[PDB]
This record gives structure tokens, C-alpha cells and sequence, in this order.
């Protein structure tokens, strides 16, 4: 109950969050560089589809 | 009240500004229709920095794109953001440049540009106090590197007690797509280093070697590669748009790393990067930040600082953080690299802290490095040119628009002195004073 | 009566600014909105506000200050905040394009620009103040507006206003730990021309306050916003003497006359203690011998120098709260017996005490605890001639072959004023030593 | 439809509009 | 505070190190996720000297995995605990060295050595007062040890003023399963000399002798040799974890182990080693231990004291006990047995006690031993190097690589001259 205690936390780095607990997180949007387009997360699938198509 | 207007040049530079426009409407929360939906409210305090006002509450950029061919026009227009530009600032020609240089420097360009001086003169007086411009376009190109280079001296000719930062992209050897690409850039060198206060040396390599093996990335698309050159531009102006505990803008920047005029070729690097299966296995501390953005990996241009001195540095961070932490891990990466840093001058780390952080992040940071080891890219250009200008190769493609022979000459022995001017500074006795 | 202005200039100014307006409104019971409540309220209401607090007749009490700064991002948080209805609006003055860390930028360009709006918001501050005390100046060395704009200030205020006292509460540059580079080009400059149109330069750096707050407070990383806490408590013991009674009273032109000995020497060090945690005070009962010790401890300075490496000159303590003036005198014996504590030979008195009856008062959020007794120390030491030293070698050295000099000679200035300043420091430097000889 | 100038074009449909 | 960096050099190196930090985040309660699931406060207390923080209340061990072929590898990561490692640890190699010693020292881990001081220079500035590293590798395979004799070598001047301490897989003659083996022994023990504060002995005749004679195992697997060499490994840095009645770190067992900087090469063992058949029958006593020690059976190497002399003995006891019991049975041990220590040093026994014992245990026992009788150890891989080396035999592997034949005739000249110093001391 002291003003600016969050920085002096010792269990600060145990109530926290690692910013990318799932791939559907809210708060992950463009501005924040967590998430990326290239990742191609429908690869595997859209290589079955281009076999079944060949 | 402190206006950066932008400035695209070239296909490279309207894919860059279409993520760039994108990743700051989301940080200050802009549909892409143009009205405001955020939380906040210090997100409009300082908006007009990069906006302008419109009628019922709808911000339009302070941004002119300009291209010698309308396939891109189109393409930034219909694109994902592309709605919210003015389309009087799309101003574009109909025969494009043909990678070369010269016409975009001498005869297809110097038609084209009385319309984009017009635009950019309008759009720059409207300001209250104009604080600088700023340019994003490569020097692998023709209609980039020929007619951006252009507005280049026309700009500082008009407005001289201006600060103008650009964003060039440099060419590189080994993922090179364009033959003439020594020539187109070898040419536009000594237009940088006469007549631009900053300058950003942005490499492809460097932007696929971070997308590679430290993002661990599939598929590396340029969109992607733009993400990370917005993460750097966006970042280095964010104590204009934000309050903080220590604020330091884009000119308090540049006097603090630029000790002579001709020395301002500068590396970036964004800090806080992880990939999908690591992110959960790290935390998110000052030290942290610190080791991820001073190491070799993450700088983006295709120079390793170890065969060079680093000779003035910056920290931009970001969030709401206690900063003996920023105070203390610049002061230990000092005392330890004696070798690295320069002993000519004491204590060449400029720090900046801002409150506000990027949307989702609770911390980041943001690098500009000031090298010696810069000089390589330099002679690697130098020696690409001297192979193929020996045997007048491509040379009928320039001389035929008018530009003599005595022109490559002057650029030879521009950026010679150049190399050998970074050299000295390099390798000079701190204790001793010559004759002067 | 008994008034004095405070001018806080610069983005050091303003953030030490609203610490220290804050521990001034809860010591006198006024919220941020302006208005004493009713109870306090009397026509016998205590005037002891009208040193720092002007008076309005509907009810409101605004504050003598004046906040200018090159730069509107840190003053728009002033007028956002919690104390927005408190200060006057046209006392938080603002410009525009700052000053980017330049000498030259706020001393001939940016800084003549905005001085005659400054210095008539200090002539409308300054004709209401019956009997005026001084005026207290708060800035910095390494920004651009706390070396350029106040180096003009001080010209200027000296063709003004004669004789007034001058007071500076400077955050000098530390020796290892800077934010900027070209710092030490301003702190040759701001010396140069400060030494002979100031009348006292008070001394603090911030890492020398870092080491205090991880000691001494039980905290591992402090921020600005409570290192200027402990800034406030030492001016807040400075002018608790005219503010509240006490056996021994100290105006502003009492240590200025005691501590400043010959006229190119008026650089003290401002110690504070006890500066201990609300925990550790459990254990501790503080005498008036305890903490006085503890000021002459060279661990508590707060100035990165040792005074064992020089001599002392003189002294100057002020007590808060519950103290007698026996055990003041003996404590005192006891530090002049120590052979660690060494005097000038011609200084065979270095002391000057004041003695107040109020206790320090706690803020809420706070770091430090609510304690019965404390004392502040401002002691002048020939030990800063090697702060003096280490600062001229980061000058030369970085003036070797002039570097970042086209940053100020296209601003407004010459090439010779670099020249002029060190000179006149490397005599600063010589007249130090001649006055710590012993005959 | 956006790159044509204003003589030279038939009447199409800009992007957005 | 005081942090050990481990080190995993080849297959061997992984494998001990996989039952390794399985059997100490047991001893720490730590689940295969990585979450602390403890019992008590003790255990939380020093977690820093093995693990970092990381988001969550997640900790990760201060380990690096080397290696040059990905077959290794993959086991270690779809083991039972191979999630708990940071993917950024493991450095692999696309080609391996193939037995070969060569490869490993000159020319395939010269390229590999930039990664790995990459990394471990990147996570040791990290620790506030570095107490030191540790290493684990095999002498048998190239892999491990013409790379991981290098790592010795560039870590050295590196950082200076720490200690290291490098648990060897010495081989043997029975177990002996490569033919070219003796070059790859060596011309290791050759630098194993000269950069090492510490070294150990574990042969895996004797850890087949110790689950054949004392644990009464019908198939003893890799895992049951693993269990048992760190369950030792665990049991010497006790003491900087849980707090004890008399504590020693591993610089204060090195100072007193060591009273030549040459011999530094010593045997351990691990007393309470008991049959399932036999657990119900044995009474938990202290003197029952050091029985169970000083018998020549319990050793971890394919050597006897008896053919030697004790130089220096080091014990360290786990569990909340009586001291007067140890003092008394180690000068009982010490004082009877009057012909295997040396005459010039009085008071041989270095003695610890740690307060908390072993998981699942309740007294248990380590002893750290150098003596005379590892010279035999080294004689028997030197005889057997120049009746192999004289005849030029696997030469051309070695002299076609960046090998001149100088190299050979001085790592023969050094472990003589280290023999001769070893066998001063058992008569002088
Ligand atoms: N002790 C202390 N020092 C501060 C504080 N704020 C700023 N500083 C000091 O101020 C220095 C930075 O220069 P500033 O005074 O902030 O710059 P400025 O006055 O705004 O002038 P310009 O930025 O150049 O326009 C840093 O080196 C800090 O040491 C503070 O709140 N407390
Ligand atoms: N980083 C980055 N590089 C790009 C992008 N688009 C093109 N390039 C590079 O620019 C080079 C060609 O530039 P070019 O289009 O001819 O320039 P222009 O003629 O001025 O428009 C290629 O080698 C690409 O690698 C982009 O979006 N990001
Ligand atoms: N004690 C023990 N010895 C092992 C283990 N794994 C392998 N070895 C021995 O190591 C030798 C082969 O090691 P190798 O895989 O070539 O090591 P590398 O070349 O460094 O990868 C064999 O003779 C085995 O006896 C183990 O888990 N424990
Ligand atoms: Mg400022």
C-alpha cells in the first residue's frame, strides 16, 4: 500500500503474463510485434489440398 | 504543433508507408473509415503530429506517395488501409523509370516533380510550427533513388532550418535482384551525404536474417519485412506523441549523435522480439531488452559492429518502468566492451524513456547505432562499381540522357573520401591535439 | 511577510516542482482544488501560508510559482492532473521545439525568446510579496533549458532585481551515469557564466541519491518520482524556519553570508538525514546524536565525492521536531574530536545551527517513515575540486578535436567561448587549491 | 479504375466509392 | 546468487543430464510443465544457483545441451522432461565426427564454438556472482570430447577466476566398444590436465559392478546408471542449496582435495545403496554408512585404493543427524586402517553435513576421493595407445585432418611425466 510498489514487487514476475498464452489472444494486434502474418499456421493443410488437387 | 510530414517515394517506399500508416492508426486507434474508437484519452492530446483534422471528426495523414508507375498507386490505394489517404496526395506519372538513375534524376523525373512540390509545400505550410520531414524509399530502384534523391536538394534548398530524416534502403550482394543496382547506387550516396541530417541504412538481408532465425518465421512476406521497418519508425517518434519521464525528441536525437555533418549514417534495431515457442519461456525485464537489442543479431543493416567501434549509441524505451535499470545496464555494457566503444568520447549513450507503450506490450525499447563499421557497405559498393564501370558496362543506358562521363568520377571520389574520413575517426589518439 | 518566489525551469524544474508543491499543500492543509477547509477556516486563520500561498478573496490560495519549460508534453501533464484548479494558468508558462540539448539553443535562439514573458510574470509575483526573502531557482546542468535559458535568467535577474538573494537547487551532472553526451559542453558553459550571478548553488546528483534509496529505503529501483521526494524534503527544512516557529529561526540570507567564504566558491552539499524505512524504524530510536552522524557520514552524501579526500569550509544544520539544545552541543563536541572530520586551520568555527519545532510531515504513498526528529546538512567542502577535475577531463577530451562544436557555432555563438569558459574554470580550479592551504 | 486519369478514362467505379 | 552453468558435451552428456535435472527438479518439486509444486519453504529458498525466472512462476534450468548429430537430440526433447529446457539451448550440428577426436578438436567443432560461447556468454553475465560452471562428457566419442576439450580450453581464459568442475567418462577395457578409443582418451586427458580445476572419474565397469553385486537389478539399463552417477552428482552441491549444520561449497572441497595443481583426479562413490530384498533388513545408522562406503566394492571407478594411498578424503552427509557418530567412525576409519594414507599429511577427512536429506531417504552419504591408484587407470590406457601408436594403425584418420605427429608423441611425454608425478607420492 505504498505509491509505485509494481516496480518493487518481488512477486511482480509471478503475477504476470507471457503475451502470447494463445494464438486467439485479444490484446495481440499489429501494433504490438508478437503475432506476424507469415506464420502460416494452415501450412500442413494447404499442402494436403495442393496434393489432392496435383 | 510538431509536424512530421511524410514522404514515399518508389514502389519500396509505398509498401513500407501502407504497414507504417497501419501499425500508428492502431496505436493511437483509427478505423480504417477514419473516426476514432479507442479507450483512452490522451491518445488524441498530441494526434496532429502525424494527422490532420477533417469535418466530422475524421484524421487524414499528413503523408504524399509518390511513384513513376500507377500499378502501385492503385495497389496502396485498394489495399488493406488505403481508404483513409487524401487521394489529391497520390501523384504518380505513366511511363516508369526502368531502374535506372538517370531518368529518374534528369529526364522522366524533372517533369514530375513541379506537382510534387506543389502538394508537399501545401501540405507543409499548413502546419503551425513544422517541426521536420521524413522520407521512406530504396536505392535499388529507379523512380526511388533517381526522384527521391531530387527532392532532396530541392527540399533543403527551401526549408534549410529544417531537420529531414530518411529511410534508405540500401542495396545488398548477396540477395541483390537488379544488375544496375550499383550503379543506382553509387549515384544517390552523395546525394544522401550532402543534403540529409539523418540517415537509416535498412538492409533485406538483415530483415530475413531477424525473420529467420529469431522470429523462426515460415514464410518471411514482405508485409512481414515491413513490420519490422515500422517497428523502428514508429518507435523513434514516440516521445513526440507521448508523455514520459525523460523526453527526447527526433532533433535531440540527432545532436547527440552526430559530432560533424558528414557523419550521419545510423543502424536500427527493435528490442523486444520472440518467437511462438519461446515467448513463454522468457520474461519481460529491463535486462532483458538490453541483451536483445545491443547483440550482433537484431541490427538491421548487414554490418557486424565487431570489426568496427561504435561510435555514439541510443535506448528510446518504452512503458511505464523504473529507470535506474535504464540507468544501470547502458553504464555495464559501457565499462565491459572498452574495445567496442570509443574512447575519444565518454559516455556516448543518450537514453529516452516513454510512458506510453506499444498496444498489447508492457515493455520495449528502440536502437540507433552510430558505427565505424558502416564504411563496409560502402566499399563493397565501391568495388561493384569499379568492377563493371572499368568495362563501360550498362554505361550507354546513362550516357544517353545526358549526363557526361566526369559524373562517375566526382561519385567515385565522394564516396572514397567518405570511407577514408570514417577511417581516421576510427583509428585517432584521443590524448593528443595537432597543430590546429 | 517573509516570502520567496521558486522558479522551476526545465523538465527537471516541473517534476521537482509538483513533488515539492504537493508536501507544501498537505503541510498547510490545502487540497488541490485551493480552498482551506471550513474548520481551518477563521478570520484568525494561520497566515503562516503566505510565504508560498498568495490569498484570494473568495477563498482560494494559489501558489508563487512560476513553471517554465521549452516543451509542452511535461507542462500538459501539470494542467491535466490532480492539481489542475490549484495553479494559476497563466504561471505555467510553455513553449515550442525545446531546445534539443544545445547550450547555444537556449542561451541565444530559443532562450531570448521567451524571457520577457518569464520576467513579467515574475514583476506581477514580485509586487504583491511585502517583504521578499530571495528566489529560488530549480533546474538541471545537462538540458539544454537548464543550462542555456538559465543562463540568460540569471543576467537578466541580476538587471532587474540588485541585490536579492539567488538560491540554486541544481541537479549537477553524475560521474559515471548520464543521459546525454553533450552534457558536459553545457555544464562548462552554465558555470562559466553562473559564478559571478549567483549567490549560493546547492549540489545534488542523481546517483548519489540512488544509492541512498537502495540502502536506506528498502527499495531496489526507484524512478524520478520518488528521487524528487527526498529534493522536496530538503528545501521543505530550509524554509521551515520562517514558515513555523523555533528556538533558533534561519532566513534565506543567513547560510548564504556563512557558507560562501570568497567570491568564486558558493558550491555546498545538501545532506539529509535520517532517510530510513518505516520497518527499520522499529528498531532505531533517533537521537540527536544519531542523526547527526549520519550527515557527516560520507555514505550519506549526496554528492558522489568523498569529503575525507579535502576540508571542510563550513557547515550549516538545520533540526526538525523534538530536539533540546544540550544534546545539540554535545553531539556537536563529539564530531569536532573526530580526526576523520578535518576543518580548514582558518575556519576555527565551521558551524551554524537552527532549531525548529515541527516534525517532518509524511505524504501518503511515500517512501521515507513518520519520525520524531531530522536534520539537513548544507556543508561546503574542498573535496568537490576533483568533481571539478573529472569534468574538465570530459570536456578536453571530447574538445580534442572538436566534435559536436558545429552544433553551436551555426546556433549563434563563436568559436571563443569555449575558450573563455574553461579558462575561467581552470582558474576556478587553481583558486580551489589556493584556499585549501593550510599556512 | 484509380490509376487512369480524369480525360482518357471511360466511366468506371473508383475503389471505396 | 551463486550460480553453476551446466554443461552437456555428446549422447553421454545428454543422457546424464536428462536424469540429471529429472532427479533435482524432483528433489526442488517441480512438475514436467516447469510449475514449483512444493511442500515446504525450504525448497524455494535457493532455486536461483540451477534455475532462472521466467513468466508465470516458471523456472528453467541453467543448462546447455551440445551436440553434433540431431538423433540425440530429439530423444532428449520428446522425453519426460524435455519440455522444461528453452529451445535455444540446444546447439546441434549437421554433420558429426564419427568416434573421431579430429573432428571434433580442429576442423567440425571449430565452427560450432562461435554458437555455443555465443550462448553461454549470453546467459552467464545474466547471474549476479557467477559461482561457477560444470561439464559432463564422454571420453569414448569425438563428439563430446575433441569439441568438449575445446570448450574447456576457450571457457578458460574467458573467465579466469571461476571454478569448473568436468565429470569424465573414463573407459574401460572391458566395456571397451570402439577400437580407436585409446587415441580419443588420450589426447584429452592431455588438455584435461592443464585447464581443469576439478575432474571426476565415473567407468561404467564400475557402475556395472555396483547394480550387479548391490542393487541385485536383473537389467541394467542406461536409466539405472544414470540414477546412480547422479545420484552422486546431486549429493557434491548440496550445500549451496539447503542449508546444513556445517556447510562447503565446491571451492572449499577443491582446496582442501587439491595440494598440487596436477592431481585433480578424483573417484567417488555413494553409500546407501541398498536391494529391494535388502531394504527391509538394513538398520538406517551412521556408522552403517561408512561401512557401506569404505568397502572397495562401492567405488565408481575401475580402480582400488588398496593397490594405492588415500592422499585426501572428503565426505558429505545428507540427512538431520549426530555429529559426534561422524566424527568418531571417520578417526575409527582413519586410525585402523594406518598403511593406505599418506604419512605427511595428518588429518586426511574433509567433513559436511546438509540438514536436509535426499527425497524418499532418510540419511544418506558422498565421498570425493584422490589417491595414488589412478595412475593404474592411466597406465592401462597408455599401454595401450603405444601398442597401437607404434605401428602407425588409424593413422591416416588423424595426420590427413590438420595433425602433425608431434601432437601424438606429446600427449604420450605429458601422461608420463603426469604418471611419474602420481607415483612420487606413494613412496615418497
Ligand atoms: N534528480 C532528478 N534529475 C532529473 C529529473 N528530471 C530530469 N533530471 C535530470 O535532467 C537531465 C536531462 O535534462 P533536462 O533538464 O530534463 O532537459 P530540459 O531541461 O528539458 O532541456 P531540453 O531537454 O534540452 O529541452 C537528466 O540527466 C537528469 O539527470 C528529476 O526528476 N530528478
Ligand atoms: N524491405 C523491403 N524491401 C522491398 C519492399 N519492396 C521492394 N523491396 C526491395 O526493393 C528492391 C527493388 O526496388 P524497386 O521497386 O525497384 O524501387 P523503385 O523502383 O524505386 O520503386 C528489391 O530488391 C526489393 O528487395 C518492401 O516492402 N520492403
Ligand atoms: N555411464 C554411461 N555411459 C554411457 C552412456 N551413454 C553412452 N555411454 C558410453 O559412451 C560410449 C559412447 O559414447 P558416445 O555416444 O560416442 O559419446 P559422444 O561421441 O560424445 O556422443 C559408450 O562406450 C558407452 O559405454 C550413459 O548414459 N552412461
Ligand atoms: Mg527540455
Amino acid at each position: 500500500t505504498r505509491r509505485e510498489f509494481d516496480l518493487s514487487d518481488p512477486l511482480a514476475l509471478k503475477k504476470d503474463l507471457p503475451a502470447r498464452q494463445s494464438d486467439n489472444d485479444v490484446r495481440n494486434t499489429i501494433s504490438g510485434m508478437q503475432k506476424f502474418m507469415g506464420e502460416d499456421l494452415n501450412f500442413h493443410e494447404r499442402k494436403k489440398f495442393q496434393e489432392e488437387q496435383n | 504543433m510538431r509536424e512530421i510530414v511524410h514522404l514515399q517515394a518508389g514502389q519500396c517506399g509505398n509498401q513500407i508507408g501502407a504497414k507504417f500508416w497501419e501499425v500508428i492508426s492502431d496505436e493511437h486507434g483509427i478505423d480504417p473509415t477514419g473516426t476514432y474508437h479507442g479507450d483512452s484519452d490522451l491518445q488524441l492530446e498530441r494526434i496532429n503530429v502525424y494527422y490532420n483534422e477533417a469535418t466530422g471528426g475524421k484524421y487524414v495523414p499528413r503523408a504524399v506517395l509518390v511513384d513513376l508507375e500507377p500499378g502501385t498507386m492503385d495497389s496502396v490505394r485498394s489495399g488493406p488501409f488505403g481508404q483513409i489517404f487524401r487521394p489529391d496526395n497520390f501523384v504518380f506519372g505513366q511511363s516508369g523509370a526502368g531502374n535506372n538513375w538517370a531518368k529518374g534524376h534528369y529526364t522522366e523525373g524533372a517533369e514530375l516533380v513541379d506537382s510534387v512540390l506543389d502538394v508537399v509545400r501545401k501540405e507543409a505550410e499548413s502546419c503551425d510550427c513544422l517541426q521536420g520531414f521524413q522520407l521512406t524509399h530504396s536505392l535499388g530502384g529507379g523512380t526511388g533513388s533517381g526522384m527521391g534523391t531530387l527532392l532532396i536538394s530541392k527540399i533543403r534548398e527551401e526549408y534549410p532550418d529544417r531537420i529531414m530524416n530518411t529511410f534508405s534502403v540500401v542495396p545488398s550482394p548477396k540477395v541483390s535482384d537488379t544488375v544496375v543496382e550499383p550503379y543506382n547506387a553509387t549515384l544517390s550516396v552523395h546525394q544522401l551525404v550532402e543534403n540529409t541530417d539523418e540517415t537509416y541504412c535498412i538492409d533485406n538481408e538483415a530483415l530475413y536474417d531477424i525473420c529467420f532465425r529469431t522470429l523462426k518465421l515460415t514464410t518471411p512476406t514482405y508485409g512481414d519485412l515491413n513490420h519490422l521497418v515500422s517497428a523502428t519508425m514508429s518507435g523513434v517518434t514516440t516521445c513526440l506523441r507521448f508523455p514520459g519521464q525523460l523526453n527526447a525528441d527526433l532533433r535531440k536525437l540527432a545532436v547527440n549523435m552526430v559530432p560533424f555533418p558528414r557523419l550521419h549514417f545510423f543502424m536500427p534495431g527493435f528490442a523486444p522480439l520472440t518467437s511462438r515457442g519461446s515467448q513463454q519461456y522468457r520474461a519481460l525485464t529491463v535486462p532483458e531488452l538490453t541483451q536483445q537489442m545491443f547483440d550482433a543479431k537484431n541490427m538491421m543493416a548487414a554490418c557486424d559492429p565487431r570489426h568496427g567501434r561504435y561510435l555514439t549509441v541510443a535506448a528510446v524505451f518504452r512503458g511505464r518502468m523504473s529507470m535506474k535499470e535504464v540507468d544501470e545496464q547502458m553504464l555495464n555494457v559501457q565499462n565491459k566492451n572498452s574495445s567496442y566503444f570509443v574512447e575519444w568520447i565518454p559516455n556516448n549513450v543518450k537514453t529516452a524513456v516513454c510512458d506510453i507503450p506499444p498496444r498489447g506490450l508492457k515493455m520495449s525499447a528502440t536502437f540507433i547505432g552510430n558505427s565505424t563499421a558502416i564504411q563496409e557497405l560502402f566499399k563493397r559498393i565501391s568495388e561493384q562499381f569499379t568492377a563493371m564501370f572499368r568495362r563501360k558496362a550498362f554505361l550507354h543506358w546513362y550516357t544517353g540522357e545526358g549526363m557526361d562521363e566526369m559524373e562517375f568520377t566526382e561519385a567515385e571520389s565522394n564516396m572514397n573520401d567518405l570511407v577514408s574520413e570514417y577511417q581516421q575517426y576510427q583509428d585517432a589518439t584521443a590524448e593528443e591535439e595537432g597543430e590546429f | 511577510m517573509r516570502e520567496c518566489i521558486s522558479i522551476h525551469v526545465g523538465q527537471a524544474g516541473v517534476q521537482i516542482g509538483n513533488a515539492c508543491w504537493e508536501l507544501y499543500c498537505l503541510e498547510h492543509g490545502i487540497q488541490p482544488d485551493g480552498q482551506m477547509p471550513s474548520d481551518k477556516t477563521i478570520g484568525g486563520g494561520d497566515d503562516s501560508f503566505n510565504t508560498f500561498f498568495s490569498e484570494t478573496g473568495a477563498g482560494k490560495h494559489v501558489p508563487r510559482a512560476v513553471f517554465v519549460d521549452l516543451e509542452p508534453t511535461v507542462i500538459d501533464e501539470v494542467r491535466t492532473g490532480t492539481y489542475r484548479q490549484l495553479f494559476h494558468p497563466e504561471q505555467l508558462i510553455t513553449g515550442k521545439e525545446d531546445a534539443a540539448n544545445n547550450y547555444a539553443r537556449g542561451h541565444y535562439t530559443i532562450g531570448k525568446e521567451i524571457i520577457d514573458l518569464v520576467l513579467d510574470r515574475i514583476r506581477k509575483l514580485a509586487d504583491q510579496c511585502t517583504g521578499l526573502q530571495g528566489f529560488l531557482v530549480f533546474h538541471s546542468f545537462g538540458g539544454g533549458t537548464g543550462s542555456g535559458f538559465t543562463s540568460l535568467l540569471m543576467e537578466r535577474l541580476s538587471v532587474d532585481y540588485g541585490k536579492k538573494s539567488k538560491l540554486e537547487f541544481s541537479i549537477y551532472p553524475a560521474p559515471q551515469v548520464s543521459t546525454a553526451v553533450v552534457e558536459p559542453y553545457n555544464s562548462i558553459l552554465t558555470t562559466h557564466t553562473t559564478l559571478e550571478h549567483s549567490d549560493c548553488a546547492f549540489m545534488v546528483d542523481n546517483e548519489a541519491i540512488y544509492d541512498i534509496c537502495r540502502r536506506n529505503l528498502d527499495i531496489e529501483r526507484p524512478t524520478y518520482t520518488n528521487l524528487n521526494r527526498l529534493i522536496g524534503q530538503i528545501v521543505s527544512s530550509i524554509t521551515a524556519s520562517l514558515r513555523f516557529d523555533g528556538a533558533l529561526n534561519v532566513d534565506l540570507t543567513e547560510f548564504q553570508t556563512n557558507l560562501v567564504p570568497y567570491p568564486r566558491i558558493h558550491f555546498p552539499l545538501a545532506t539529509y538525514a535520517p532517510v530510513i524505512s518505516a520497518e527499520k524504524a522499529y528498531h532505531e530510536q533517533l537521537s540527536v546524536a544519531e542523526i547527526t552522524n549520519a550527515c557527516f557520514e560520507p555514505a550519506n552524501q549526496m554528492v558522489k565525492c568523498d569529503p575525507r579526500h579535502g576540508k571542510y569550509m563550513a557547515c550549516c544544520l538545520l533540526y526538525r521536531g523534538d530536539v533540546v539544545p544540550k544534546d545539540v552541543n554535545a553531539a556537536i563536541a563529539t564530531i569536532k574530536t573526530k580526526r576523520t572530520i578535518q576543518f580548514v586551520d582558518w575556519c576555527p568555527t565551521g558551524f551554524k545551527v537552527g532549531i525548529n519545532y515541527q516534525p517532518p510531515t509524511v505524504v501518503p504513498g511515500g517512501d521515507l517513515a513518520k519520525v520524531q526528529r531530522a536534520v539537513c546538512m548544507l556543508s561546503n567542502t574542498t573535496a568537490i575540486a576533483e568533481a571539478w577535475a573529472r569534468l574538465d577531463h570530459k570536456f578536453d577530451l571530447m574538445y580534442a578535436k572538436r566534435a559536436f562544436v558545429h552544433w553551436y557555432v551555426g546556433e549563434g555563438m563563436e568559436e571563443g567561448e569555449f575558450s573563455e569558459a574553461r579558462e575561467d574554470m581552470a582558474a576556478l580550479e587553481k583558486d580551489y587549491e589556493e584556499v585549501g592551504v593550510d599556512s | 479504375s484509380f490509376s487512369t486519369p480524369v480525360p482518357l478514362s471511360l466511366g468506371k467505379l473508383l475503389p471505396y466509392e
